[PDB]
């Protein structure tokens, strides 16, 4: 169906109405989401069909049509902004300077900002318009609050 | 069946509402792909 590059809405209806479970990419024929939106289940584009072609549990990242292409990195230093597209919500852009994730395994930059669990999945841009993360995984902090990581996938 | 609708372009927009702040977190990831804090 709709093949154009952009962000979109990943929507169901096995739950009451028609739901928002997440967001995500379509960039170069291939959709880029969170695994934790669609557990891997294949994608409905108005008549078309969409079936995953790669997937990783622990990076939380899932691919439809073809391999991840998405690739730009935060250069740790400037203010990014994510493109929050929130359920019944028109897509907003909403610019800030990330923290950071300190792990075992190296340092990950991190978007404080709290939105619905449903926009899972919305793009974090540099001041390129490259996507450089996706938004809806990290940690509740002390408040409440939700802080995710910028989660990139490997370019093969 | 879950089934995708676009909801725009992905561009970088000047004088967008600037929030949010920058906190440091000791953090962990485990095998099913959830985030913990370290402490
Ligand atoms: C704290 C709450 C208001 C909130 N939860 C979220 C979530 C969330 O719970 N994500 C999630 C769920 C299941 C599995 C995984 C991957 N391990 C991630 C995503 C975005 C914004 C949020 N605000």
């Amino acid at each position: 169906g709709e093949t154009t590059d952009g962000v979109y809405r990943v929507m169901t209806r096995r739950l009451l109405g028609s739901t928002q479970v997440g967001v995500g990419v379509m960039q170069e024929g291939v959709f880029h989401t969170m695994w934790h939106v669609t557990k891997g289940a294949a994608l409905r584009s108005g008549e078309g069909r969409l079936d995953p072609y790669w997937g990783d549990v622990k990076q939380d990242l899932v691919s439809y049509c073809g391999p991840w292409k998405l690739d730009a990195a935060w250069d740790g230093l400037s203010e990014v902004q994510l493109l929050a597209v929130p359920p019944g919500e028109r897509a907003k852009n909403i610019q800030t300077l990330p923290g950071i994730f300190k792990t075992k395994d190296g340092d990950i930059g991190a978007v404080a900002l709290d939105y619905p669990a449903g926009t899972s999945g919305s793009p974090i841009l540099d001041k390129c318009g490259r996507v450089i993360g996706l938004y809806g995984n990290g940690v509740v902090i002390k408040n409440g609050s939700y802080v995710s990581a910028i989660t990139q996938g490997k370019r093969e | 069946d879950m089934y995708i609708e676009r909801a725009g372009d992905i561009t970088w927009e000047k004088d967008a509402e600037v929030t949010g702040n920058s906190p440091r977190l000791d953090v962990a990831l485990d095998e099913s792909g959830d985030f913990s804090l370290v402490e």
